Parts: C-alpha cells; structure tokens; sequence
C-alpha cells in the first residue's frame, strides 16, 4: 500500500498569516493522480484541489497547490476564519486508495 | 450530482453482518462510478472499496479485500455495502463518494452513517 | 518530455504526408481537396485511432488476437489488416527504390533532371527559362518519365524489366532484411539526427519554394476551394483514406504498438498530438509543394493544374526542380534524398516488423518453434521483391498508381473503420468501451468519441462508399490514361482480397460453431473472458 504521511498533524494558526502544508507519499505518485479534500469539523469531506493544480468549483482562488514525483504541498496566501478545517491528500495513481494523515487548522 | 445519502447504519456484534445502502440523485447513476470511504473515530480516512460505473471491475482494500462486497443497482440509482464479518476495528463512518474520474478525485460526499461493533 | 516527443518524432512524419499528400491534393484540385481532409479528420482520424490504440492497449496482443477478446464474430477485421498491412509492403518500397535511383543518379557534377541534353531526351524539349518564348516539355518531367521510369504507353505493354531499379529494390530489401534480422533501430544517439534531419531538409525546401518568383499563384491554388463543381466521390473518397493511411490506422499496427505501452501517460493527449502534428505536417509541406508548383507555372507559362503529374510522381517532379535552384544543387539533392531515404526506411522496418510478429503470432507452433524465424523473414522478403519486381518494368508506373489506389487505401480502409466503429460502438457495446477506457486510463472517452464512433465515422464511411457507387467514375493514371476494365478488375480485387476477410471469417466461424444458429451467433458475439 502506498502510504501518504503528512507532517504538520496540528498548525497553530492566526488570521492573515501563510500557512503552507505538504504531504509526502512513500511511492511514486502522478501529478494528476494526487488531490486535495476539506472537512469541516462535523461535517462529510469536501474536494478541494485536484490535479495539483486545478481548483474545485467551491473552493476560492485563496487557495493554491504545487508539487510533483514524491512530494506535495498546498499553501494559503492568507487564511480566513472559514479555514479552520482538516485537509487530507489522497493518491489515485494506484489501488488500494490512500489518504494522508490529516492537518487539522487550529485557529 | 446534487444528493447522496446513506443509509442502514446501526449497532452490531463482533462476527455479524450489515447491509449498508447509498441513494443517489441528480444525475444518471450508471454512467459514473462509486467508491466507499471510512472515517474511523479517530478522524482517520481509510478507502474501503470501488465500484465501477457498470461494475464489471471491482476493487476493494487490503483490509477488507475477503469480507466486505460492494454492490450497485443501475435500475434502482442505488449503492449497496455488504458486511459479512465485520471485526472489532471496523466501527467507523461510511461516506459513499463519485469517483468517476480518477485524475478529478471524489467530486461529492454523501452525508455518512455511523457503524458501530459493540 | 522532450524524451517522449524525441520518440514520437520517429512516427510523426512519413512518406504519407511528404509524398502522398502532396499528389493527392494536387490530383483533387488543391483547395477543394482540403474540406473533406478536415472534415474526415476531426470526425475519424483522430477517433479511430484513439480507438485502434486502446484496442491494444487492452488486449496487450496482436492486432487479430484483440478482436477474440472484443467481438470473436468480427475477428475478420485483424486479417483484413494484415493482408493490407501486406499488400502495402508490397507496393511501399518501390518509392524507396525510385528514391535510391534518385541518389545515385545525384552523386554526379551536374543534376541529369536540370538540362534536356541527353540520349534518352525527346527533340521537343525546352528550357524552362526559355520557354515563354508548341508542345514543349520539361526537362525534368521527362527525366522522370523517361530515364528514371522509362514509361509505357499503357498497362498492356509491360516491357523490359529496368535492371537498374531492380538492384535498387534488392538493396533497399537487403537493407530492410539485416536491419529486421539484426534488429537495428535508432535508440542511441543517432536518434537526434534521424529525427531533426527530416524537418531541417523540409524547413529548408519550404523556405526555399516561398521565395520563389512565383509561389503566391500556388498557394492561392492550394488554399482556394472548389466547392461549385469539385464535389464529386472521388475527392471525397481521397480526402477520408489519406486520413487513414497516414496514420497507418485500419492495419493494426497500432494495436501493436499499443501493446508494447503498459499504462497511460494520457494516451488520450498522445494520440491527440500524435495525429495533430501528423496532420499539420502534411498541412505545411503542401505549402512546399505548391509554392514549387506556382513558380513552374509561372516560369512555364502553363496553368498551375497542368505544370507537373497528376499521380504519384508528383513528389519526384517538384523537389528536384525545387533542389535544383539552390547553391550547389548536388548537395542539396544528395540530402534530401539521403532524408527521404531515412523516412522511408524507418516506416518499412516498423511495417515489415509488425506483419513477422502478426505471422509467427499466427502459428507459433512452427514459425516461431526456433531460428526458423530469420528463415520466415527471409521469405517475407523474397516474396515480397518478386512481387515488387512487376512494378519496376516499363509499365510498373500503371502497377504501382492501382496498388496505391486499390491495395492498400479507397474503399478498404473505408470498410475495416466502419467494421471497427460499428463493432465497438454497437455489437460490444459504447458503455462498455468507455468502462474499458476508464478502467484503464482514468477516464471516460467524452461525449465527442462516443459520438464520433456510435454515428460519425459509420456515417462518413457508409455515405463515402455509397456515394462512390451511385457516381462512379473509373481510376486514371495522371489525368488522361483510361486504364482497361481488366485492370480495374485486378484492382478491385486487390481491394476485395482485404474486404472479404470479414465475411469469410464469419461464415468460417459459424460453421465451425456447434450448436443451433441463434446459439452459435450468441456463443461468437459475447466477449471471450
Ligand atoms: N499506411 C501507412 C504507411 C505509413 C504512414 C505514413 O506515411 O505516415
Ligand atoms: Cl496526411
């Protein structure tokens, strides 16, 4: 199984300020195959970013995604009160299908 | 796609079985495929199994890979989950998600219905 | 990146776009050649070949083993390619042979095409310098009629067989059989070179036909439609197949190449740049050709759609007047010619290979049993410079015009894409392709493949063939031999020699089914597993 691992567990965080996190995948994973989902607490997850790059319909421009081989990151130019929530990674290049540890934004 | 919803969750015993279930609206069922994602209550994602849009390929995890089947209904637009031994450290949350396009990810979540094994 | 378009730029260029194209286009009026090219090209090529590739990605076989695992009924389809495949080996060397001719007659002080002052010169030739000034004829027209071709009044007179074309033919097949044996290929650095070199020699023949005195005439003949009396089969007929053969689709060595790939890298965005710069390649060098055209009609004092020949010699008549106004021509020519050898010769080796592997595949219980399988190549060669050989007579211009209109391209190719499409669209099924399709790359095909396979291509192909039946007009060499009906009757055998192949095999297949015919018809359509 290809596990995905993500540093920053928790991120102490105040409004205006950058935040960047990254996920680092222990097998080879497609620029195009890796992708980003939002959980706001008590609620079901959200697409956010796929393709590295590309935006969901939902998520603003605030937020932006880089990486590529073994090594990925999405990073905020300021986050807002609304941000406050957990982002997971998530591999599709190969079964089974994984999903990274998880930031959670603590305000 | 605007609405998915499960259903059939409950409490079970140790080597039981449960049939969960995924309604869908909106959009045309047979024609995208769906995949189970579980939420264990350590907030923990782990990716259960995949269906295709016709289910002629089947996928499902390691750790389920000989005990949970996963079923869909075209006619009926609904997604079905099938437990037959569910263990100690199956009690989680199930979200059936749209996985048709696998470079786009999971477009929509379901609301979820907990499961729990006590 | 540049590694992954290093390897497309061996199979994005060809003899079909630098040769073929450009005669086409020519023969059909030049502009109102181009609608239905287009039009054929966003509404097949691209599709059908997206196709013929995830067929063999799917299967990971050969292009007659996929159809078992598709449709066992219409397994027809991977022998009709394969009897095109060869049938196009056949006739396909023998621009190589003229083009090693060409060479050799370049390795001298002064091009023999670039004056008319020789023993095999007719006393009405006329410098094109001098001309604007009867029935006069150009040096290098009849160069290439007379010395090169030693052309026949028609098919009935075959004449002597030209020895010196016929070394040639042996040492391009000598060529091709210790390149097959050996396995020689361009992977190291020489791939640089034999890629770049193409395109530098056609940069360098367009620039030079732009400049020319005359090239805006040819353009505008080029690029003008014809739509008010053009529209006729035969354009349409051309347009579509030239979409087809350039591609080198409906004769399964796609499905091939195909199994070689093991995953996709977008294969989606391959083929599509694949067939998008196979396409602008043709596109552009028409501009060469045309320009060369414009400024022969001009210098000529003739019309732009009578200056040169109407068929295959057309790309033997303008780069050599074209190579023939450079600083010291003898370079240039030993070049391009060098080029077009490399294109032709890297095209050869990919096609003679896949037909031994679609062979041994067949019987692998002897051909491929041991070293019987040089022996087997050495056959294929053999055979296939015999059947060669009745194109390099006097009267193997007539020969190699109906195995280029027939054998390999016109209603064949028509037939096994409409098979194809039908098949997968229809009898297999489109949900079920496009299932296939996202298992293995991702995502689905689109709206725009689905559509095209299910009705456009089927469509486009059923109303070309229509349309040629009900306005039949008979095949003529140039623009003003009549080729006899026994001819056209060997032609039309060629062509059918790939499209019976379909229905042979499926009456083949329900004798050889037990059970009652419904049962028989049921077991041969559902897929094997
Ligand atoms: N029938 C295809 C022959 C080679 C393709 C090409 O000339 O581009
Ligand atoms: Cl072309």
């Amino acid at each position: 199984e290809n596990v995905l691992t993500q540093s920053p567990a928790i991120m102490s965080t105040s409004p205006g300020e950058k935040v960047t996190m990254t996920c680092r995948a222990s097998s080879s994973v497609g620029s195009s195959y890796l992708h980003w989902y939002q959980q706001k607490s008590g609620a079901s997850p959200k697409l956010w970013i796929y393709s590295t790059s590309n935006l969901a319909s939902g998520v603003p421009a605030r937020f932006s995604g880089s990486g590529s081989g073994t090594s990925y990151s999405l990073t905020i130019s300021s986050v807002e009160a609304e941000d406050a929530a957990t982002y997971y990674c998530q591999q599709f290049s190969g079964y089974p299908l994984t999903f990274g540890s998880g930031t959670k934004l603590e305000m | 796609e605007v609405q998915l919803v499960e259903s059939g969750g409950g409490l079970v015993k140790p080597g039981g079985s449960l049939k969960l279930s995924c309604a869908a609206s909106g959009f045309t069922f047979s024609s995208y495929a769906m995949s189970w994602v579980r939420q264990s209550p350590e907030k923990r994602l782990e990716w259960v199994a995949e269906i295709s849009s016709g289910g002629r390929y089947i996928y499902y995890s390691d750790t389920v890979t000989g005990r949970f089947t996963i079923s869909r209904d075209n006619a009926r637009n609904i997604l079905h989950l099938e437990m037959s031994s569910l263990r100690s450290e199956d009690t989680a949350m199930y979200y059936c998600a749209r996985g048709e396009v696998r470079q786009r990810g999971f477009d929509y979540w379901g609301q979820g219905t907990t499961l729990t094994v006590s | 990146k540049i590694d992954f378009v290093l390897s497309v730029a061996g199979g994005f260029v060809g003899l079909g776009n630098v040769w073929r194209f450009p005669y086409l286009c020519y023969k059909n009026g030049g502009g109102a050649f181009l609608i239905p090219y287009f039009i054929f090209l966003f509404g097949s090529g691209l599709p059908v070949f997206f196709l013929e590739i995830i067929i063999g990605q799917y299967t990971s076989e050969g292009g007659i083993t996929c159809w078992e695992k598709i449709c066992p009924l219409f397994s027809g389809i991977g022998y009709a390619s394969v009897v095109i495949v060869s049938l196009l080996n056949v006739y396909y060397i023998v621009i190589l042979a003229w083009a090693t001719y060409y060479l050799f007659q370049s390795f001298q002080k002064e091009l023999p095409w670039a004056h008319c002052n020789h023993s095999w010169n007719t006393p009405h030739c006329m410098e094109d310098t001098m001309r604007k000034n009867t029935n006069f004829t150009s040096p290098v027209i009849e160069f290439w009629e007379r010395n090169v071709l030693s052309l026949s009044p028609g098919i009935d007179h075959p004449g002597s067989l030209k020895w010196d074309l016929a070394l040639c033919l042996l040492l391009v097949w000598l060529v091709c059989f210790f390149c097959i044996w050996k396995g020689v290929r361009s992977t190291g650095k020489v791939v640089y070179f034999t890629a770049t070199f193409p395109f530098a020699m056609l940069l360098v023949l367009l620039v030079r036909g732009l400049t020319l005195p005359g090239a805006g005439a040819g353009i505008k003949f080029y690029l003008y439609p014809d739509i008010t009396r053009l529209e006729d089969p035969q354009v349409w007929i051309d347009a579509g197949t030239q979409i087809f053969f350039s591609y080198a689709i409906c004769l399964g060595a796609m499905t091939s190449l195909g199994s070689y790939n093991k995953y996709h890298n977008n294969v989606y965005r391959d083929c599509m740049l694949l067939g998008c710069l196979n396409s602008g390649t043709s596109f552009v060098s028409g501009f060469a050709i045309f320009s060369i055209l414009g400024f022969m009609a001009q210098e000529q004092g003739v019309d732009i759609a009578d200056v040169a020949e109407s068929g295959p010699g057309l790309a033997f008549i303008a780069y050599p007047k074209a190579v023939t106004m450079m600083p010291l021509p003898t370079f240039w020519s030993i070049l391009f010619f060098i080029m077009l050898l490399l294109l032709g010769l890297d095209s050869q080796f990919v096609e003679v290979e896949g037909q031994i592997t679609s062979l041994v595949d067949l019987y692998p219980s002897f051909l491929r049993k041991g070293y019987r399988r040089e022996i087997f190549i050495a056959f294929v060669c053999s055979i296939s410079y015999l059947l060669g050989l009745t194109m390099v007579t006097e009267g193997g211009m007539y020969v190699f015009q109906l195995f280029d209109y027939y054998a390999a391209s016109g209603v064949c190719l028509l037939w096994v894409a409409f098979f194809e499409c039908f098949v997968i669209a229809w009898i297999y099924g489109g949900n079920r392709f496009s299932e296939d399709i996202r298992d293995m790359i991702g995502f689905p095909p689109g709206p725009w493949m689905k559509y095209s396979w299910a009705v456009i291509t089927p469509v486009l192909c059923v109303g070309c063939f229509i349309f040629s039946l009900v306005k039949y007009v008979p095949l003529t060499y140039n623009k003003t031999y009549v080729y006899p009906n026994w001819a056209i009757g060997l032609g039309w055998s060629l062509a059918l020699s790939s499209m019976l192949c379909v229905p042979l095999v499926i009456v083949i297949r329900l004798c050889q089914t037990e059970g009652p015919f419904l049962v028989r018809v049921k077991y041969l359509l559902t897929p094997r597993e």
